[PDB]
């Protein structure tokens, strides 16, 4: 079995009070993951928010570098398909019960080798976190997380213990969503989570910025630039990024245009702007021009 | 890891016997770079064995 | 310049004055690295003492 | 994994060392002797 | 070749050729990329080619290769050259002096009888349990940094409380699992003198 | 070295050297006084016993033969350090002693501040109070004057007080704390005061038979306070040099009195430093800590 | 279906070691088909 | 070439012990000189009398062979250790055993005392070896890592504390605390089943059917190669006095000079009235605490002892 | 006294250093008297930021050494059109201007946005394609890499 400091997991399901309380039982339960005992910490999330414990292994977390509790990755904290695929990361985690027991050992025997401080692996190497990592990233701590089920007494009236529910009284979520029966094993395997296929539309819907049709068409239109603007700012936007050609800053209409000496450099400068490359603090937007 | 007791006392000789055997010389003397033939000096000991039983 | 303690290690046995242990180094900041791995941890996600 | 199986023969038994004494022959002893 | 230092104005080399014996023109308003410069590449994994500090192909990295600095990785030919000695009163030739050992002594003697006693209260089982013992205080300093998380502070100290284990519980998990036995060592290198192939005479001798 | 100090059972509050300097008090909440001998190997020999609640101040003579003690269990006490063994129990004080001051070669008196809403004169022989100043609230820092003439006093309402012993009336008050006073100490000038406060500040004063009525002269930056509210105390050096303090960072503040430079902030402790020992002959310091030890640095 | 290693060979290489790189361009190397 | 190598004398059978019924696989003296131990294939332990070579006694606790067995200097204990699988403790007051190891999973090929600490460390043909606890009986570390018999285990108080020689033909130093191998040394072609530690020189000589080799604590390094000696080498010894005895299988025994590596005498004794010649090689060997003595356990059943020659000089016998 | 291509002749290859005294004559002639000086022997790279930047030149190695011709430091001499656009800009950095020491620079790609935060004052004319192998080397956590690479020699141009 393992031995720990202290858990891994989000803020979210880490905590608000300044001083969070858990207690801690030595092989206390089973790393669905490790398979093996594990130890097992106890945190009180909320006000009357349920109280959380330690869900795997923290070997069985240094591999992957996710949440020990929140199960999202401590980074970005997007579905760990995402995140993976963010980075265009592709593990070769074993999956039979004898290749995975087999696995995890001389994964222990690996992690054994470690200081402690970072995941094991290609986990380094594909920390180029990608502005699409970045953007489906969430921004506040989306506490609902530590509100209890729903309470069964209670969803068909039954809950006879006044207030104390043991579970939030509300209406149960039709389970046809696919957003509702998501197998821990797999959420953590990587294997179809509708809420990563969700969040794959999400960020294939996204806005990103569109490619025109003719090579020539080397002029990209800026638009939203504003008179606190100069030349050498648009440039020093555009400017080792490649080589720029000429620009046209268009203060009859608030917006610019780069003509460029190389296209993929126009296309790093202007698809890694969009909307987003600001500079004093206005949002520009990277477009071809005409 | 089970002791030698009395049922496996001949049956314990020989595997100690023909272990050191194997090690001893088939190949700590060799120089029969092929593939040394163990397991044929095994089969000369134990009929050696049988013959000097049958004398 | 004089004596200065390696930041990175924790176990300094001679008893440093204020800027012999505490002086800031020289260079930009590695922005390969998420807010998680540009901050000090003893632990894998944040440090603990 | 350390299981709590168990056997007869570990139980605690002979827990002091006998040091070789004095007269005996101690390391002393056969620091000094021809 | 490149153009003279201040007579270089105008001109933007593309080509690494402009480089001449190599250069970048920090002031040519251009990414320069004299010999291979400025690009990031593929990701391939050979791995740091190193050169010892005398200019050679330091292939004991590839021995030593995944193992830290304390392995001593013999695989140099200035291993096998005998080395000559004299002097039964070199420092070579000379054990270290026992307070070392009477120190090597303590430590080992110390760090053993720990090991021991936990691997003999093994075979207490009955563990006259000893009660929890005080309460854990930690500091701890996330990673996540951010005004919005833990409501707005940069630090949380935190109570560990060890949970009571009930007595009569029997043993929770299935401990004898058997799977083969985990990949070695990087192995060693094989420092054999030439080994000679033998007359077929021989051979059927 | 490092030279840490353990074997307490809790936080360590109280710490100061022999006016020798040859063995060292340190003591806290664990309701007795460990000793110890500084050098060698900081050897750890007798600990006195008896005071019921946390040993709020041990304070030495200054020679170093006697030792008072005022515990918060309503007493103050008297104990030879020859033996150990209590000489007073100086009783009647009403609540909890905080502070205890011992007059340094006048005749045998303490002056002592306590959670009662009086300062107290007491003598060492007759059992019996000799003088008490009502100003309202309860007193947690006391000093003397170095002609045992005027008695130093920092309480809850930030205003340093001092009475006259003989005029019996507050003698001089002096204001610019930004918040409670927590820690006062006499130079061996026998001249400035030094005040530590956990309002971040802390501040100098030179009570003199002249002064120049406004005597607010150093300040230093750094001492912290948090939800703990622990008691903090400080020190001059022997030489009037360095300013010695501890804190709830898990800091301790080395700055100098001329340059007013942070001279150091160490760390290396755990708990929140409670007192700061200087050395009456050596450059050795001992760290009293709430992490249940000591360090004693020397520079 | 009850088959606990059967399947370790139709689905994965069944206990695995990647080969070790070592001073060469490994990666976009790749190999064509049956 | 070297400088010119010390003259030792020679040495010359002189006694002949006889009362073991089987190959007698090991030998040791006791501390302060009274008695030697030897360990059989007959499943005996004898005690003999190292003045007269008078048997004080046999005890009989093993099932097969004894393959070896040590004498503790700290304590009245005898350790010895077969082929059953079985490390026993025999108590010298009762002479009596009072302790026994369990673990091993076949031959235990030898075994070996911490001079300072109490604790044993055994070899065995599972291809490990075992750190026990003398007084608790049980395993504090189980050093793994060769892949074959390990034929061969010393240990001493400097550093690495632990040198076992194997017959995959690779020598490991261990970490004892640590308990894992610090280094591995390939040089060997055969199979090292004999490895020795100078008594005060920081350096330790490792034998095979190729060669015997020198080398040097505690990363061991080469030193020198010794040659001459090609049979299967069952012991080496080494005196205080730089005589390195290196004892064979087929019989034959060498002495060497352990400084140069010049091997001076080459003994070649005669086997037992009634033996085959085939039956002819040495088990052990040891040198007395007086170091003027050598005795060796043989193949066929006899302690053949050895004295140092006393009329002879360096014009008799010429160094070349 | 403008050194015009200073060779520091690394353990892994050379590297020679252009350095434009009329754009960066200040820290022009403490390169040249500095690699003149040869107080850089043993200098072990105190940055490597793959592909982006490499960094050395420091007496501690650290990060928190580094002294110059001047004293400790001195200001910068900084350029209107010297970027670090691209690889081998050689410009001494600074955590906080007029603070310019001992430990170099020297660039793996465009980094324009140090431009203005360290004076560009030339560039590698030598040794590029082993400043791109150099930047390739793996490194620890804080880009003191796992290789422990100093220069061999460290002098001027004639």
């Amino acid at each position: 079995w393992e031995d720990a400091d202290f858990p891994i997991l989000c803020q979210t399901c880490l905590g608000e009070n300044p001083y969070i309380r858990m207690t801690k039982e030595k092989y206390g339960k089973e790393c669905k993951i490790c398979a093996r005992p594990f130890t097992v910490f106890r945190w009180c999330p909320g006000v009357r928010m349920r109280f959380k414990k330690t869900e795997v292994c923290q070997t069985c977390s240094k591999l992957k570098n996710v949440c020990q509790t929140c199960l999202l990755d401590l980074e970005y904290g997007l579905p760990i398909q995402v995140r993976d695929a963010g980075l265009s990361f592709k593990d070769d985690m074993p999956k039979s019960d004898v290749n995975k027991e087999y696995y995890t050992q001389n994964m222990e025997r690996e992690i054994s080798n470690s200081d402690g401080t970072r995941p094991v692996g290609m986990l380094g190497k594909a920390t180029s976190t990608s502005d699409m990592l970045l953007k489906l990233a969430r921004t506040t701590p989306y506490y609902k997380r530590n509100r209890p089920h729903i309470c069964s007494f209670w969803v068909k009236g039954e809950c006879k213990r006044g207030e104390e529910c043991p579970y939030r009284h509300e209406k149960p979520t039709d389970p046809d969503d696919p957003l509702a029966d998501q197998n821990i094993k797999d959420r953590y395997y990587g294997i179809n989570d509708p809420v990563a296929d969700k969040l794959l539309k999400r960020a294939s819907t996204m806005p990103r910025l569109d490619p025109p049709e003719d090579k020539t068409i080397t002029t990209l239109y800026v638009g939203g630039l504003g008179d606190t603007i100069t030349e050498t700012d648009l440039r020093n936007h555009f400017y080792q990024f490649g080589e720029i050609r000429t620009i046209t800053v268009v203060q009859r209409q608030q917006c610019a245009f780069i003509q460029f000496a190389t296209r993929q450099a126009a296309e790093v400068a202007a698809e890694k702007s969009f909307n987003k490359l600001i500079v004093n603090g206005r949002r520009l937007n990277v477009k071809w021009g005409r | 890891a089970k002791t030698v007791t009395k049922q496996r006392v001949e049956s314990h000789f020989d595997l100690e016997l023909r272990a050191a055997v194997m090690h001893d010389i088939l190949d700590m003397m060799p120089e029969g770079i092929k593939q040394n033939k163990a397991r044929t000096i095994l089969q000369h000991l134990s009929e050696a064995w049988r013959c000097w039983k049958a004398n | 310049t004089g004596v200065h303690l390696d930041p990175a290690v924790k176990e300094v046995q001679y008893n440093p004055t204020y800027e012999t242990m505490f002086a800031p180094e020289f260079g930009p900041e590695n922005p390969f690295r998420t807010q998680q791995m540009a901050a000090p941890r003893n632990m894998l996600s944040g440090y603990a003492e | 994994q350390l299981s709590k199986q168990y056997s007869s023969r570990d139980l605690p038994s002979h827990t002091k060392i006998k040091y070789r004494q004095t007269t005996q022959d101690a390391p002393e002893e056969v620091r000094n002797r021809d | 070749e490149p153009p003279p230092y201040g007579y270089r104005k105008g001109w933007i080399p593309r080509l690494l050729e402009d480089f001449g014996d190599g250069g970048a023109f920090p002031e040519i308003h251009v990414a320069q990329y004299p010999l291979d410069m400025g690009r990031k590449k593929k990701m391939s994994n050979a791995l740091a080619i190193q050169v010892d500090s005398e200019g050679k192909i330091k292939y004991d990295a590839i021995a030593r290769q995944g193992q830290s600095k304390d392995k001593v990785i013999y695989s140099k030919y200035t291993d096998l050259v005998p080395k000559e000695v004299m002097n039964a009163d070199d420092p070579d030739l000379q054990r270290p002096d026992e307070e070392a050992i009477k120190e090597i002594t303590e430590k080992t003697r110390v760090a053993l009888e720990k090991s021991v006693s936990q691997k003999v209260a093994a075979a207490m089982p009955v563990r006259a349990a000893d009660k929890l013992a005080p309460a854990q205080y930690i500091r701890y300093t996330p990673s996540q940094q951010g005004v919005a998380f833990n409501s707005g502070a940069k630090q949380r100290v935190i109570r560990m409380v060890e949970m009571q284990k009930d007595p009569m519980e029997p043993p929770r998990f299935k401990i004898n699992k058997k799977i083969p036995r985990g990949p070695p060592s990087p192995p060693a290198p094989v420092m054999h003198s030439p080994s000679r192939k033998m007359t077929v005479k021989e051979q059927q001798e | 070295p490092i030279m840490l100090l353990s074997g307490h059972e809790g936080e360590v509050y109280c710490c100061k050297f022999h006016p020798n300097g040859s063995t060292l008090a340190s003591a806290g909440f664990d309701r007795l006084i460990l000793l110890w001998n500084v050098y060698g190997d900081c050897d750890n020999y007798a600990t006195l016993k008896g005071h019921s609640g946390a040993v709020m101040e041990l304070h030495y003579n200054t020679d170093g033969s006697m030792l008072f003690s005022a515990s918060t269990d309503k007493t103050v006490a008297v104990w030879d350090s020859e033996t150990g063994e209590r000489v007073k129990r100086l009783k009647g004080h009403t609540s909890f002693v905080n502070s205890c001051y011992p007059a340094r070669r006048g005749p045998q008196l303490v002056c002592t501040g306590s959670d009662d809403g009086t300062v107290k004169l007491w003598d060492i022989r007759k059992k019996a109070a000799i003088q008490t100043f009502q100003n309202t609230y309860q007193v947690l820092a006391v000093t003397f004057n170095d002609t045992s003439d005027q008695i130093i006093s920092g309480g809850i309402d930030n205003d340093i007080k001092v009475w006259d012993l003989r005029q019996n009336k507050l003698t001089y008050t002096m204001r610019g704390h930004a918040d409670s006073v927590t820690g006062l100490s006499l130079s061996s000038e026998g001249s400035y005061l030094l005040s530590n406060a956990m309002d971040n500040t802390v501040r100098v004063w030179d009570v003199r038979p002249f002064a120049p009525k406004e005597r607010c002269v150093k300040i230093f930056q750094g001492n912290v306070h948090n939800f703990e509210k622990n008691l903090l105390r400080c020190s001059w050096s022997p030489d009037g040099s360095k300013i010695a303090a501890g804190s709830a960072d898990r800091f301790v503040y080395v700055w100098d009195t001329t340059s007013r430079r942070i001279l150091y902030k160490l760390p290396g402790h755990a708990g929140s430093i409670n007192e700061v020992a200087f050395h009456p002959d050596e450059p050795i310091i001992i760290s009293a800590s709430s992490d249940k030890r000591l360090y004693m640095g020397e520079i | 279906r009850k088959r606990k290693r059967g399947v370790d060979y139709n689905a994965e290489i069944p206990f695995e070691k990647k080969p070790a790189l070592g001073f060469y361009d490994t990666s976009e190397e790749n190999y064509q088909a049956l | 070439t070297m400088p010119k190598p010390q003259w030792h004398p020679p040495w010359k059978l002189y006694r002949v012990i006889s009362g073991h019924l089987g190959w007698v696989r090991c030998i040791a003296v006791e501390p302060g000189n009274q008695w030697f131990v030897t360990g059989s294939a007959d499943r005996t332990i004898k005690i003999w009398d190292l003045a007269s070579g008078k048997l004080k006694l046999s005890l009989t606790g093993h099932i097969s062979t004894v393959r070896g067995v040590i004498v503790s200097t700290r304590s009245p204990y005898l350790f010895s250790c077969g082929e059953d699988k079985q490390v026993k403790c025999w108590d010298l007051e009762y002479n009596k055993v009072i302790r026994h190891y369990h673990g091993h999973l076949s031959a235990v090929y030898g075994l070996d005392l911490h001079p300072t600490i109490d604790v044993l460390v055994t070899c065995s043909r599972d291809s490990t070896a075992r750190i026990w606890d003398v007084r608790t009986k049980a395993s504090v570390h189980t050093l793994s890592g060769h892949t074959n018999a390990v034929a061969t285990v010393r240990c001493q108080a400097a550093e690495p504390q632990i040198i076992t020689g194997s017959h995959d033909t690779t020598i490991r130093l261990w970490d004892l605390v640590a308990g894992k191998t610090r280094v591995t040394l390939t040089n060997h072609k055969k199979s090292v089943r004999a490895v020795v530690l100078h008594p005060r020189h920081y350096t330790f000589a490792s034998g095979s059917p190729d060669n015997i080799k020198q080398w040097k604590f505690p990363d061991g390094s080469f030193i020198q190669n010794l040659s001459g000696h090609n049979a299967i080498i069952n012991t080496l010894t080494v005196n205080s006095d730089g005589v390195l005895v290196s004892g064979a299988d087929n019989g034959t025994m060498h002495l060497w000079d352990w400084r140069t590596g010049y091997n001076f005498q080459r003994v070649h004794a005669a086997v037992q009235p009634g033996s085959l010649d085939s039956e002819s090689g040495i088990f052990a060997c040891a040198f007395d605490q007086s170091e003027s003595r050598l005795l060796t356990a043989e193949a066929d059943k006899t302690i053949k002892v050895y004295r140092e020659d006393d009329t002879a000089t360096e014009e008799t016998h010429p160094v070349s | 006294w403008q050194p015009p291509n200073v060779y520091l002749e690394t353990s892994m290859g050379i590297i020679v250093l252009e350095l434009y005294w009329k754009h960066a004559p200040k820290t022009c002639k403490n390169f040249a008297e500095l690699a003149r000086r040869g107080y850089y022997n043993g200098t072990k790279f105190h940055r490597i930021i793959k592909d982006f930047m490499i960094q050395g030149g420091d007496p501690t190695g650290t990060g928190r050494g580094g002294a110059s011709i001047y004293g400790k430091q001195f200001e910068d001499e900084l350029h209107p059109d010297l970027k670090f656009t691209g690889a081998g800009i050689l410009a001494m950095a600074n955590a906080g201007p007029d603070t310019n020491g001992s430990q170099f620079f020297v660039t793996l790609a465009p980094t324009q946005w140090l431009d203005g935060k360290h004076t560009i004052f030339g560039r590698v004319c030598q040794g590029i394609g082993m400043v791109n192998r150099v930047g390739m080397v793996e490194t620890n956590s804080q880009d003191r890499p796992v290789d422990d690479v100093k220069i061999i020699k460290a002098y001027p141009s004639g």
